[PDB]
C-alpha cells in the first residue's frame, strides 16, 4: 500500500494525522470537563457569581461513595466554606489584594489559610485511626536517623520555647508525621516534620518564633488527631513564614532589609 | 432583558452609544487611510 | 473570574521586587514585576520569529526557521537577516524564561509552598542553555546552536549525532534515556493506580492507600509509597535531564570521535584483551 | 440594529474591551507583515528602489 | 549612628541621597545579574580554550545557506 | 530548609500483610526484610508478594527467555568466561534472515532460538499483563493499569510481530542483545528516511517529552504542599484540604488553569500513554506504507523543498 | 469623541498605565528592529556606507 | 451610575485630561521625528 | 504637562524608581550589543 | 423554523457567542489565507501583474 | 483626591520636581556624551 | 519636606548615601571638566574638517627624526 | 587623641566601618571588571 | 590594620572624600589614555 493517494497527497499517514488531531482535541476537551469539578461555577470578589464561566461548561456529577461508612460526596456541588474570612477589599476594581483586617496568622487568611474539613480522623484500611502517637502505637520504634525525642526546640528568633517528647506517625505509611513538642506552659503542640529541620542536638523551626508556638491549634483530643485541626496547625505553621518574617534572625534577610 | 452583568437598560444604552462614536471615529480614520493608500497605489 | 476557594488567598505580599506595584491580577494571572518582564520578552520573540517569516520568505508553519549566525562569524554579531535575529530572539527566550521561573518564586511565595517547581524549571532552562550558549561559547561559534524551526531543529539534532556516528553509544546518554523511559513508566503506574483507586469496580467503595499498597505489592513485592512516588518522579526528570546535559556539553569538547571507539576501552583492558574468539577478536 | 445594545447586557465590558484591543492590534500586525512579505506593497523595497537607494 | 557631622545637611538634600539610592539599589541588582552572566561564558570560554577543540573541530550542523 | 526529598528518621514496626478482600491468601507470600536503604526513600517494607496461577506462567515464560538469551551468548563467545565478561554488551540473538521469510524453517543456528526465544517473551509478556488485570480485579479496584499496560504491549507487539507480519519477513524484528538493539534502532531510521520526518514518532517525541515535563510538575507540586499533607491524595479526593487548594491556585495563578488531585492523574496516565500508542501507529505505518519519510514531508509541507 | 473620558470609569488607571508602557516601548523594540533588518532603513550600514568604513 | 473602579465623573475628567495632555506631547514629538526622518530620508 | 506631577499620588516612589534604574541599565546593555554587533561601531574588535 | 427560537432554551448564550465569533474569525482567514495561496485569486500577485510592479 | 499611594498635592509636587531636576541632569550628560560621539564619528 | 516617606531609613544608610553624595561631587566636577575639555576639542576638530586644510596642508615644521 | 577634626573613637570606627564597605564594593566591582578584560584579552 | 580607623580622627571626611572622588576620576582617565594611545588595546580603532 505504499504511496497511493486517494486524493492530493492525501493517504492512510494523512488520513492518521488528521484523525489524531481529532481525537487530541477531544481529549483536551474531555480532560478539561474532568478538571471543571471543584471550584465552579465562578465568582465575584463578593460572592456573587461572575459573567464569567467559559468556553468550558460543567460536567454531570459523578458520586464518590466514601469508606467507612462516611457516605457520599458528589461532584460538581454547590461549595460554600463554612467559615468567615476576614478580609478587606483594597480597590473597587477586581484584580486586587484583599487585607486582612485583624492578626492575619491567626484569623486563618492568607498563606495561614485553613479549610472547614471534617472533624474526624482520617482512617486506614482496616477502621482505626491512621495517625497515632509512638506510645500509642503499638511495636514502633525510631529505626534510622537521628531520634529527635528529648532535644530542644528553637525558633526563627533563636530562642528555645520547648522541647521534644513524642512522635506521631503514620500507621501503614510507616512515616513519621508530627513532632508533639512541649513547652514550660506544660501544655503540647503538634510539629509537621516537613516544616523541622532535625539537627544533632538541636530541633529548628524556620516558620515559627518562641511567642508563636503558644499560638498554635491544639489537638481536641490527647492521642488523636483529626483532618479540621490538622488543617488548622498546618496552616498557622506555615503561614509563619510570611506573617513571622519580621521577627525572624536571618542573615540575608537583615542584609536586604537594611538595604531597602 | 437577561442580567448577566448587572447593567441596566439606560446604562447599556448610554455605554453602547459612545461605543458605536469610538468605532465610528475609528472607522473614519481607516477609510482616510485606505483611501490615502489606494489614490498611492490601487489594489484592484 | 474566581474560583469558589481562590479570595481567601489573594493578599498583599510575598513578592521580591516591586512592592505592590504589579502585584495585581489580570484575569487568572498573577503579574508581578516578572510576569510582566516575562510577558514583554515572549512577546518580542514570538514578533521576531513571525519576522523571519516575512524575511525568509514562507508563511507555512512547518517552514519558518530562524538560523544562527554562520561560522565564520565566531562568537560575534551578525547581521539580523543572516543571523542576528537567532541572537536578538535567543536572548528574549532566556529572559522570558528567567523571567518565568522568578514569577513562579514569587507565586509560591505568596501561597506559602515549597519552591520545587522553579527549581526543577531551572534544570530545564539549564538543558537549553547548554544546547544554545554553553556548548558553542565553549566550542567556537554560534552556528553550533540549532535554528528555530519546527522541522529544521531536527535537522540540527541529526547532524550533530551523525557527526559522531551512532550516538546511541554516548553512555551518558544512555543513562539518560534511561531514566527517560523509567520516567514515562512510572508516569503510567503512578496515573493508572490513583485513578483505580479513586474509580474502582463500579458502584463499590473508594479504595484507600492501603489498596495501593496492596496491589503493588502483589505485583512486584516492594510498593514505594505515594512520598516515594513523587520524589522518584521529580528525581527521575531531573536526572533525565541533568545526563542529556552532561552527554551534550562533553560531546565535541572533550569527545571528537566515534563513541564506539571510547566503548573500546573496556574490550581492551589487560585481562581480556588478547583472548581470541567472541565478536571482539 | 436599533438594540444591538443589549449585547453588554450579556458581556462584561471589560473583558470585551481587553479582547477587542487584542484583537484589533494582533490583526493589524498580521496585515502589515503580510503586505511587507510580498515584493510589491513591501513599501520598503519599493521606495528604495524608486529613490535609487540600493 | 553618633557621627552627627552628616546629619546637618537640609531635608531636600537628604531626600535627593535617598532616591539617587533607589536607582543605584534597581540597577546595580541589574548589572549583578549581567556580568555574572558574562563571567559565567567567560568561564566556559576558558575551558574551550585549554581543551583540544581548537586542532580537531567539529563541521557545522546546520546548513545557515 | 527541609526539601523533604529524604526522609531525616525513620520508623518501622509489624509488617502489613495488606487488605483480604477477594484475594486468596494461599499464593500471597510471607513479608520479607526491612531495607534500611530503601527506607531512606519510601517504603522500607520487601514483600509479600502474590504466586499465581499466571505468576508461575509468567515467571517460567521469562525465566527461559533470558535463559535461552544467555545459553545463546554462552556459545557466541565460545564458551568462555572471561570472552562472555568482556562481550557482554555486543553479544545478539539475531532473527531469520530474509529469504527464510515468515517460515519456521530457519535452522537453530541462524535464528531457531530467536524463534523460541520470541515464543517464551510472548507468553511471558501477556502472562504479566493477565496477571495486572486478575491483581487489580481481586482488590475490586479499575483496570486502569491494565489498559496502560495495554499500550506498551500494543509498542512491543508492532515491533517484534505485527509489523514482520505485514512485511513478511521474520528478518526484519528486534534483535536481543544491548548495542545490537540499538543498532537495529540506528538501521531503522536510516532505512525509510529519516524517522524525524515520521508524523507520529515526532508526537511519540512529544508525549515523551511531556511525560517528562508533566511528573516534574507534579513531583514538584505535591512535594511543595507535602507540608500540608498533600502526599495523602485519595483523601484529599475525598475530602479537599488546604493543599489542594494552595496547589490548584499556583498553578492557576502562574498558567490560567488547573487541575484537581483526581483530574491530574487523568492527565499523567493519558500523557504516558500516549508515547506508545503513537509510536506503535508510527512504526505501523513505517515501511508498510511510507518508505521514505523525508520524502514524504516534502510532500506535506514539512521540508523544504 | 467627548465623553470618551468614562473609560476611566471602567479601567482601573494603574493597570492601563502598566499594560500601555509595556506596549508601546514593545510596538517601538519591534519598528526599530524592522527598520534595522532591511539593507535599507538600517541607518547603520547607510552610514557606514556614506563615510567608507568598508 | 455604573461604577467599577470607583473614580467618579470629575476624577474621570481630571485624569483624562492629563493623559491626552500627555498623549499629545508624546505624539508632537513623533510627528517632528517623523518629519525630520522624511526630510532626511522619504519612504514614499 | 503641568500636573504630570499626580502620578506620584497614583504610583510608590520607591517601586518606581528600582524599576526605572533596572529598566534603563537594561537598555543601555541592549544598545552596546546592538553597536557590538555592527562590523563599524564595534569596539571590542580591538 | 418558526420556533427555532427555543435554541437559546437549550444553549447559554454567551458561551454561543463567543463560539461563534472565534468561528467566524477562524473561517474567514481560512478562505483569505485559501485565496491569497493561489496564483489566481491571489489579489496582491494580480494586481502587481496589472500595473506592471515588477 | 485618588490617594492611591497616600501622597498629597505638596508631596506630589516635591518629588516630581527632584525627579525631573535628576531627568533633566540625566538628560544633560547624555546629550553631552551624543554630541562627544557624533563628532567623533556620524551616524548620519 | 513634606514627602516623610523617605525619612523611615536607619540612620546609617543616611550616612551611606551622604557620602556616595560626597565622591559625587567631588568627580562630577572632574567629569564635568573632562568632557567639556573634549567637547572644545570636537568642536576645532569640526571646524578644521569644514576647512579647505584638508586639501592644500603644510610640511612638517620640525622633524621628529 | 589627637582630635584635629573633632571626632571620637566610636565616630572613627564607624566611619571607617562605612568606609571599608564602600572601598571593598569598589574593589570588588574592579576585580570583576578586570577579570572580564583579561578573559577577553590577557596582557601578560 | 585594625585600628586604620583612627586616620578619620585626623583627617575631616568631607575634604577627604572630595580629594577622593577627584583623585579617582584622574586616575581613570588616565589610564584609559595609556590604553588609547597604544596601536592595541586601543578600543576606539573602528
Ligand atoms: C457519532 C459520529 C462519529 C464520530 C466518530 C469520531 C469520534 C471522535 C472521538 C474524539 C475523542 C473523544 C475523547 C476520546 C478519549 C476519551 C477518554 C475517556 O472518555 O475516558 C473515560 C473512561 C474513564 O473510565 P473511569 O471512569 O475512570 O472508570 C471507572 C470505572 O469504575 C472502572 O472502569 P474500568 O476499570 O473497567 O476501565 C474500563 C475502561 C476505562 O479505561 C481507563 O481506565 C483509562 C485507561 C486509558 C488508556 C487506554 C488506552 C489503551 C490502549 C489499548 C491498545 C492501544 C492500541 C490500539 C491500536 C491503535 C489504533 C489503531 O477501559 C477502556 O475504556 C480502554 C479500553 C481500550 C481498548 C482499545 C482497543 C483498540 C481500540 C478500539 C477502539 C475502542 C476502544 C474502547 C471504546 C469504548 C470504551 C468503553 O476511560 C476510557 O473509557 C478510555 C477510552 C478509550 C478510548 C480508545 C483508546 C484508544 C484510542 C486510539 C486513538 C487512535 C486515533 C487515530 C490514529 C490512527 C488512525 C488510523
Ligand atoms: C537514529 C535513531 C532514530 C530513532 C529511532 C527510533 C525507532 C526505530 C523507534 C523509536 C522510538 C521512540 N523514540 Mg526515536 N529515534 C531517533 C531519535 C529520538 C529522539 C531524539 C532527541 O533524537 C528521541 C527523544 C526519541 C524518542 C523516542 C520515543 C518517543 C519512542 C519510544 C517510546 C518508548 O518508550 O519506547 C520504549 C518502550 C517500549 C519498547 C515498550 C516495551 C513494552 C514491553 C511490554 C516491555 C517488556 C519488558 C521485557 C519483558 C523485559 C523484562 C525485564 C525484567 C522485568 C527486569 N527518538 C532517531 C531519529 N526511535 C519508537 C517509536 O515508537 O517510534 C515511533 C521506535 O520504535
Ligand atoms: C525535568 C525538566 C523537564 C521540564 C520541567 C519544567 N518545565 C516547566 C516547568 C517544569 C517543572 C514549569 O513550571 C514551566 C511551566 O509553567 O509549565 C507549565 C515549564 C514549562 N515547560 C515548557 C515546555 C517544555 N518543557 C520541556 C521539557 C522539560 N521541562 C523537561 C523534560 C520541553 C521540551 C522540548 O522537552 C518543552 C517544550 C513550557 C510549557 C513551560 C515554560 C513556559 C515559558 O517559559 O513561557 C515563557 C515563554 C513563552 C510564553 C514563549 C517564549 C517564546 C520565545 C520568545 C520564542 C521561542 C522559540 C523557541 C526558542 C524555538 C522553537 C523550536
Ligand atoms: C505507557 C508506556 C510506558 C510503560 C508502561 C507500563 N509498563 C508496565 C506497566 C505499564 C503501565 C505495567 O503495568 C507493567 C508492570 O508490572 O510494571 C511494574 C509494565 C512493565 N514494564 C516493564 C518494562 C519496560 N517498560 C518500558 C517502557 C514503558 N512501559 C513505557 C515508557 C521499557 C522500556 C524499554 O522503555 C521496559 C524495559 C516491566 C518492568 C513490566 C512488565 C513485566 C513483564 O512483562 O514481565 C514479563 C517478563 C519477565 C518476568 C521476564 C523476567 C526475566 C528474568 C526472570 C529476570
Ligand atoms: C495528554 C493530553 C495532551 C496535552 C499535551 C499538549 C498538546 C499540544 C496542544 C497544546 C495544549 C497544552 C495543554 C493545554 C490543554 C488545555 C488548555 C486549556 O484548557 O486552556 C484553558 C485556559 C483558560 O483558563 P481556565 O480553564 O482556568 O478558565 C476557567 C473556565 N473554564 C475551565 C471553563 C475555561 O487557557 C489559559 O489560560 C492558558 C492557555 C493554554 C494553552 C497554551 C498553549 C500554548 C501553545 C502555543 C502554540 C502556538
Ligand atoms: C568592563 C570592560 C569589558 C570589555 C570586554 C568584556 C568581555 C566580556 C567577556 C567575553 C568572553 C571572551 O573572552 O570573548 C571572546 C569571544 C571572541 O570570539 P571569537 O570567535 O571572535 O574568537 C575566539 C576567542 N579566542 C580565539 C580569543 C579564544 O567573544 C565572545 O565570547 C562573545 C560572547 C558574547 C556575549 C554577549 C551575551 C549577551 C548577554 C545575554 C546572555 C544570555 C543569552 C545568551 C545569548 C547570546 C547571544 C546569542
Ligand atoms: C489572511 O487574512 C487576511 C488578513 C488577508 C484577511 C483577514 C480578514 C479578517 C477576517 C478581518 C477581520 C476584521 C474584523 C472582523 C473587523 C472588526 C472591526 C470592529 C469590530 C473593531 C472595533 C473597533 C472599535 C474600537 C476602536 C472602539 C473604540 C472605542 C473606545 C475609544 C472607547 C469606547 C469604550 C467604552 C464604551 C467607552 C466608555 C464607556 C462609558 C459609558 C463608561
Ligand atoms: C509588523 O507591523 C508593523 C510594525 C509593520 C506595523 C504595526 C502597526 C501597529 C498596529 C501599530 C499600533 C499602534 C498603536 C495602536 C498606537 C497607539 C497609540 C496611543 C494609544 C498610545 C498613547 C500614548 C500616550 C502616553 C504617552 C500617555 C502619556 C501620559 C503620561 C505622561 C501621564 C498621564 C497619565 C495620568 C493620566 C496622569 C496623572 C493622573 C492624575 C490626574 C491622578
Ligand atoms: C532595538 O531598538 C533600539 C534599542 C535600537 C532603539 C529603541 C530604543 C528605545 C525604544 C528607546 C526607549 C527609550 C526610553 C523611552 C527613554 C526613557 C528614558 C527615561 C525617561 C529616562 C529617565 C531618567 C530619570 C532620571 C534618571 C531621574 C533621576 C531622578 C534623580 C536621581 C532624583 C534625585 C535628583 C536630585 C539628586 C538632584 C539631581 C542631581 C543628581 C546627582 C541626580
Ligand atoms: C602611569 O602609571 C600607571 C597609571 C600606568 C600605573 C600607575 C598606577 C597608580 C600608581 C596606581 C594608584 C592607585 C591608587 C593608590 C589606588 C587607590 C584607590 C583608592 C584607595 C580606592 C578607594 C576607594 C574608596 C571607596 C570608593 C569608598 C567608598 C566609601 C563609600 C562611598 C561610603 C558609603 C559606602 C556605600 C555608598 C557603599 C555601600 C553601601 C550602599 C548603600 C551601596
Ligand atoms: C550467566 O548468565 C546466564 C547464562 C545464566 C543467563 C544470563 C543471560 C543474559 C546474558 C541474558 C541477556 C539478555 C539480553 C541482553 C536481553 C535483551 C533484550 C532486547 C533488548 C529486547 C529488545 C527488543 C525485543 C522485543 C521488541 C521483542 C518483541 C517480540 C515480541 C513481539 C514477541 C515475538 C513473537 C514471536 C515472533 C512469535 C513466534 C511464535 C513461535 C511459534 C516461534
Ligand atoms: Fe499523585
Amino acid at each position: 500500500m505504499v504511496g497511493v493517494t486517494a486524493f492530493g497527497n492525501f493517504d492512510l499517514a494523512s488520513l492518521a494525522i488528521y484523525s489524531f488531531w481529532i481525537f487530541l482535541a477531544g481529549l483536551i476537551y474531555y480532560l478539561q470537563t474532568e478538571n471543571m469539578r471543584e471550584g465552579y461555577p465562578l465568582e465575584n470578589e463578593d460572592g456573587t457569581p461572575a459573567a464569567n464561566q467559559g468556553p468550558f461548561p460543567l460536567p454531570k456529577p459523578k458520586t464518590f461513595i466514601l469508606p467507612h461508612g462516611r457516605g457520599t460526596l458528589t461532584v460538581p456541588g454547590p461549595e460554600s466554606e463554612d467559615r468567615p474570612i476576614a478580609l478587606a477589599r483594597t480597590a473597587v476594581s477586581e484584580g486586587f489584594p484583599h487585607a486582612p483586617t485583624g492578626d492575619p496568622m491567626k484569623d486563618g487568611v492568607g498563606p495561614a489559610s485553613w479549610v472547614a474539613r471534617r472533624d474526624l480522623p482520617e482512617l486506614d484500611g482496616h477502621g482505626h485511626n491512621k495517625i497515632k502517637p509512638m506510645k500509642a502505637a503499638a511495636g514502633f520504634h525510631v529505626s534510622a536517623g537521628k531520634n529527635p525525642i528529648g532535644l530542644p526546640v528553637r525558633g526563627c528568633d533563636l530562642e528555645i520555647a520547648g522541647k521534644v517528647v513524642d512522635i506521631w506517625v503514620d500507621i501503614p505509611e510507616q512515616m513519621a508525621r508530627f513532632l508533639e513538642v512541649e513547652l514550660k506552659d506544660g501544655s503540647t503542640r503538634l510539629l509537621p516534620m516537613q516544616m523541622v529541620k532535625v539537627q544533632s542536638n538541636r530541633v529548628h523551626v524556620n516558620a515559627l518564633s518562641s511567642d508563636l508556638f503558644a499560638g498554635i491549634p491544639t489537638i481536641k483530643s490527647p492521642t488523636e488527631v483529626t483532618l479540621l485541626e490538622e488543617d488548622k496547625i498546618c496552616g498557622y505553621v506555615a503561614g509563619g513564614l510570611m506573617y513571622a518574617a519580621p521577627k525572624r534572625k536571618s542573615v540575608v534577610a537583615a542584609m536586604l532589609a537594611e538595604y531597602a | 432583558d437577561l442580567g448577566y452583568t448587572g447593567l441596566t437598560d439606560e446604562q447599556a444604552q448610554e455605554l453602547h452609544s459612545v461605543y458605536m462614536s469610538g468605532l465610528w471615529l475609528f472607522s473614519a480614520v481607516a477609510i482616510v487611510a485606505h483611501l490615502a493608500v489606494y489614490i498611492w497605489r490601487p489594489w484592484f | 473570574a474566581l474560583l469558589s476557594f481562590e479570595r481567601k488567598y489573594r493578599v498583599p505580599g510575598g513578592t521580591l521586587v516591586g512592592g505592590n506595584l504589579f502585584d495585581f491580577w489580570v484575569g487568572p494571572f498573577y503579574v508581578g514585576f516578572f510576569g510582566v518582564a516575562t510577558f514583554f520578552f515572549a512577546a518580542l520573540g514570538i514578533i521576531l520569529i513571525a519576522w523571519s517569516a516575512v524575511l525568509q520568505g514562507t508563511w507555512n508553519p512547518q517552514l519558518i526557521s530562524v538560523y544562527p549566525p554562520a561560522l565564520e562569524y565566531g562568537l560575534g554579531g551578525a547581521p539580523l537577516a543572516k543571523g542576528g535575529l537567532w541572537q536578538i530572539i535567543t536572548i528574549c527566550a532566556t529572559g522570558a524564561f528567567v523571567s518565568w521561573a522568578l514569577r513562579e518564586v514569587e507565586i509560591c511565595r505568596k501561597l506559602g509552598i515549597g519552591y520545587h517547581i522553579p527549581f526543577a524549571f531551572a534544570f530545564a532552562i539549564l538543558a537549553y542553555l547548554t544546547l544554545v550558549l554553553f556548548r558553542p561559547v565553549m566550542m567556537g561559534a554560534w552556528g553550533y546552536a540549532f535554528p528555530y524551526g519546527i522541522w529544521t531543529h531536527l535537522d540540527w539534532v541529526s547532524n550533530t549525532g551523525y557527526t559522531y556516528g551512532n550516538f546511541h553509544y554516548n553512555p551518558a546518554h544512555m543513562i539518560a534515556i534511561s531514566f527517560f523511559f523509567t520516567n514515562a513508566l512510572a508516569l503510567a503506574l503512578h496515573g493508572a493506580l490513583v485513578l483505580s483507586a479513586a474509580n474502582p469496580e463500579k458502584g463499590k467503595e473508594m479504595r484507600t492507600p492501603d489498596h495501593e499498597d496492596t496491589f503493588f505489592r502483589d505485583l512486584v513485592g516492594y510498593s514505594i509509597g505515594t512520598l516515594g512516588i513523587h520524589r522518584l518522579g521529580l528525581l527521575l526528570s531531573l536526572s533525565a535531564v541533568f545526563f542529556s546535559a552532561l552527554c551534550m556539553i562533553i560531546t565535541g569538547t572533550i569527545w571528537f570521535d566515534q563513541w564506539v571507539d571510547w566503548w573500546q576501552w573496556w574490550v581492551k583492558l589487560p585481562w581480556w584483551a588478547n583472548i581470541p574468539g567472541g565478536i571482539n577478536g | 440594529m436599533s438594540k444591538f445594545y443589549k449585547i453588554w447586557m450579556i458581556f462584561d465590558p471589560r473583558r470585551v474591551f481587553v479582547a477587542q484591543g487584542v484583537f484589533l492590534f494582533l490583526l493589524a500586525v498580521m496585515i502589515h507583515l503580510i503586505l511587507l512579505s510580498t515584493p510589491s506593497y513591501n513599501w520598503l523595497e519599493i521606495s528604495a528602489a524608486k529613490y535609487n537607494r540600493v | 549612628t553618633i557621627f552627627n557631622d552628616h546629619l546637618n545637611t537640609n531635608p531636600k538634600t537628604n531626600l535627593r541621597l535617598w532616591v539617587a539610592f533607589q536607582m543605584m539599589k534597581g540597577a546595580g541588582w541589574a548589572g549583578g545579574v549581567f556580568f555574572g552572566t558574562l563571567l559565567l561564558i567567560g568561564f566556559f570560554r576558558v575551558v574551550g580554550r585549554m581543551l583540544p577543540i581548537q586542532e580537531n573541530q567539529a563541521p557545522a550542523p546546520n546548513i545557515t545557506g | 530548609e527541609y526539601q523533604n526529598i529524604f526522609s531525616q528518621v525513620q520508623v518501622r514496626g509489624p509488617a502489613d500483610l495488606g487488605m483480604t478482600e477477594d484475594v486468596n491468601l494461599a499464593n500471597r507470600s510471607g513479608v520479607g526484610p526491612f531495607s534500611t536503604l530503601l527506607g531512606w526513600f519510601g517504603n522500607a517494607q520487601l514483600g509479600p508478594i502474590y504466586l499465581g496461577s499466571l505468576g508461575v506462567l509468567s515467571l517460567f515464560s521469562g525465566l527461559m527467555w533470558f535463559f535461552t538469551i544467555g545459553i545463546w551468548f554462552w556459545y557466541q563467545a565460545g564458551w568462555n568466561p572471561a570472552v562472555f565478561l568482556r562481550d557482554l554488551f555486543f553479544f545478539s540473538l539475531e532473527p531469520p534472515a530474509p529469504e527464510y521469510g515468515l517460515s519456521f524453517a530457519a535452522p537453530l543456528k541462524e535464528g531457531g532460538l530467536w524463534l523460541i526465544a520470541s515464543f517464551f517473551m510472548f507468553v511471558a509478556v501477556w502472562s504479566w499483563w493477565g496477571r495486572t488485570y486478575l491483581r487489580a480485579q481481586a482488590l475490586g479496584m479499575g483496570k486502569h493499569t491494565a489498559w496502560a499496560f495495554l499500550s506498551a504491549i500494543w509498542l512491543w507487539m508492532v515491533l517484534g510481530f505485527i509489523r514482520p507480519i505485514l512485511m513478511g519477513s521474520w528478518s526484519e524484528a528486534v534483535p536481543y542483545g544491548i548495542f545490537s538493539h540499538l543498532d537495529w534502532t540506528n538501521n531503522f531510521s536510516l532505512v525509510h528516511g529519516n524517522l524525524f520526518y515520521n508524523p507520529f514518532h515526532g508526537l511519540s517525541i512529544a508525549f515523551l517529552y511531556g511525560s517528562a515535563l508533566l511528573f516534574a510538575m507534579h513531583g514538584a507540586t505535591i512535594l511543595a504542599v507535602s507540608r500540608f499533607g498533600g502526599e495523602r491524595e485519595l483523601e484529599q479526593i475525598a475530602d479537599r484540604g488546604t493543599a489542594a487548594e494552595r496547589a490548584a491556585l499556583f498553578w492557576r495563578w502562574t498558567m490560567g488553569f488547573n487541575a484537581t488531585m483526581e483530574g491530574i492523574h487523568r492527565w499523567a496516565i493519558w500523557m504516558a500513554v500516549l508515547v506508545t500508542l503513537t509510536g506503535g501507529i508510527g512504526i505501523l505505518l513505517s515501511g508498510t506504507v511510507v518508505d521514505n519519510w523525508y520524502v514524504w514531508g516534502q510532500n506535506h509541507g514539512m521540508a523544504p523543498l
